């Protein structure tokens, strides 16, 4: 019978992991520019340059 | 730091900063005299004031 | 690769037992094959021998009819994790009579090759001799006369294993059984040696005595010292490794110095022929006490010829 | 039509040195190729592509890894041949530095 | 290396999700500062139509 | 109309959910990423096994 | 084992700094100054803080 064999219950790592729940793919050209991506680089925690009124 | 984690680094949005600096300094001493202080930090913030 | 290699100054001492019984020294005997595997265990299942298969029959009574049926059993090969306690590299302070300090890693990697290697070795006899008290292949010669015998005490061993003798191919040993047989052998009570042959290895039979000491074919001391030799046949105990070295160097500078500290972690697997350790009556990760427990091996072959190994007890 | 690649150093992750017949060959070698995939949507994420290249009984084999929503896929084992055929005993690739290839 | 492999990846996806959280967040609070504010639900039930966009 | 479940327009519950659009502009929000990039991996000894940190 | 197509040598990945550094050093002044802190040691840490 079934009972005497050693039944062996398959596994494997698929190793598919989560990324994330809202989608964040909306920058640049995604919303017409509407959102802008950069890498640039600043000092300090503030960068202003100012302008005339 | 592990360059083999993902990260995007390709769009002139990179180098706008010394494309506009290499401007400038093609330009001459009107334009760098005008933006004075991102080349020329001031010498006492407190005195900036 | 290594940043020092090891000079003559540098001569740590290695080890004091001989750690080279694996495959050719030991005729695979005892294997130390590589193979990583995933888990805790590591089993197989492969079909039992039917008891019954050929019966009497009467062919002029119909009679009843008996009924029959076929089994699986279980081969199994229990992992055993081991490790380095953290090392204390000395801080650049052992320099007045030494020539440099830094060279600790190197000293390390050595010594640490060699016990690791001894470490196996040792986990694969107290293992093997617990499989092998479990099985009921024990002989025991501790009452009768000296206590060891020069070939009549292997004899006994190849008795009980019965018709299939022929098979057992290796002796491992404590020095200590080999030095008394040497001692009988150099004092022929009946002559049958002479000068040019007192120094054989063998046992009369064509299996050489590989010679260890290993504290685990070893225990107690004076009239409680018992050398237990335990023969193999071929691929008796299998020694797996994971090949999954790891390690580390921390410098935990807080705490009154930087205090350079070695980790390390290895893993292999362990299995003895014929037999199957009670992962439920030992534990998932035995120590080599929990190893050299008997009753957390179960015999799986159903014949003792098909078990490999016995073990000869003499004092 | 065929064409040749610049990995850049950074771009291997792995290869292997296994001799055959006492003949220093490399089996394994795995590299990361980099692309932006041809969509429609913005796509501000780099697209990453593995591609394993192996050596068996000298035999060259490769196959290519993509990922997607942290998904993994694996595309069958393709065996390139040469115009005749005979397939190939090397994998073509060569790993150039200052001081030998 | 899988483990810092995983962590990559989701650290990946988790970055843009702050980044553009924090940024839309300062935009409706600059614009609320800003006085460009226009609410529906005081007009009748609130829910979004055309007219709202108008 | 761009679809985000970013939790700064939402800002509410049950019956005092209020849920907050958006009209942009072209370069209305501004992000940066000062590519300052630090990670480090610390290991622990002194335990039965090596404990890392990212 | 278990299929690790993300897998780097130790011995390259022991090289990667080194890379890192080389490429910096390529790249000119700005990629040093955001990673001035790896070069220059501050004078005094307890400041640092």
């Amino acid at each position: 019978a079934l009972s005497d064999l050693q039944v062996f219950n398959d596994w494997a790592y698929k190793t598919m992991s989560e990324v994330l729940d809202q989608q964040v793919e909306l920058f640049n050209g995604a919303t017409r520019g509407a959102i802008i991506l950069r890498s640039a680089g600043n000092t300090g925690d503030l960068s202003e340059a100012a302008f005339w009124a | 730091d592990s360059n083999n984690i993902k990260y995007v680094r390709e769009d002139a949005k990179k180098m706008h900063k010394l494309w506009a600096h290499i401007r400038m300094a093609m330009e001459g001493s009107r334009a760098i005299k005008d933006n004075a202080k991102e080349f020329v930090p001031h010498p006492d913030n407190t005195k900036a004031t | 690769q290594v940043f020092n290699d090891w000079a003559y100054k540098t001569m740590s001492e290695v080890l004091d037992q001989q750690v080279e019984l694996f495959n050719g020294a030991t005729r695979g005997a005892i294997i130390l094959r590589s193979a990583g595997n995933t888990g805790d265990l590591s089993e197989a299942a492969f079909w039992a021998k039917i008891q019954g298969l050929v019966r009497p029959r009467d062919p002029y009574s119909n009679a009843d009819v008996a009924a029959k049926d076929l089994r699986q059993l279980v081969d199994n090969t229990i992992k055993v994790a081991s490790g380095t306690p953290p090392i204390n590299i000395p801080p650049s302070m052992l320099r007045w009579i030494q020539k440099n300090p830094q060279e600790a890693g190197a000293v390390i990697g050595q010594q640490l090759a060699g016990d690791t290697m001894q470490d196996m070795l040792n986990n694969g006899l107290a293992a093997g001799k617990a499989a092998f008290t479990a099985g009921g292949a024990v002989h025991d010669i501790s009452a009768a006369g000296t206590g060891l015998m020069t070939q009549r005490a292997f004899n006994a061993a190849q008795r009980i294993f019965g018709d299939r003798s022929t098979d057992i191919q290796v002796w491992v040993s404590h020095s200590s059984p080999l030095f008394d047989l040497y001692d009988n052998a150099l004092a022929n009570a009946e002559q049958l040696y002479v000068f040019g042959t007192v120094n054989v290895r063998a046992d009369a039979f064509g299996r050489p005595i590989i010679i260890t000491d290993s504290p685990a074919l070893v225990s107690g001391a004076a009239e409680t010292l018992r050398h237990s030799t335990l023969g193999l046949t071929t691929g008796a105990i299998l020694i797996e490794q994971n090949q999954d070295f790891d390690s580390t160097v921390v410098d935990g500078t807080g705490k009154q110095n930087i205090t350079r500290q070695y980790q390390a972690e290895w893993s292999y697997n362990l299995g003895v022929n014929g037999y199957a350790y009670d992962i439920a009556t030992g534990g998932k990760a035995p120590n080599p006490t929990a190893l050299a427990t008997a009753a957390n091996w179960d015999k799986i072959s159903t014949s003792i010829k098909d078990t490999g190994g016995v073990v000869l007890v003499t004092k | 039509r065929p064409y040749i690649k610049f990995i850049a150093a950074e771009d291997i992750l792995n290869w292997r040195e296994r001799w055959v017949n006492g003949a220093k060959r490399t089996t394994l070698l795995v590299f990361r190729e980099e692309s932006d995939a041809d969509d429609d949507g913005y796509q501000i994420y780099k697209e990453e592509v593995w591609r394993e290249l192996r050596l068996v009984d000298g035999t060259y084999w490769q196959r290519t890894w993509r990922e997607n929503d942290g998904q993994l896929y694996v595309d069958d084992w393709i065996s390139p041949t040469k115009a005749d055929g005979s397939q190939f005993d090397e994998i073509p690739f060569v790993i150039f530095g200052s001081k030998n290839n």
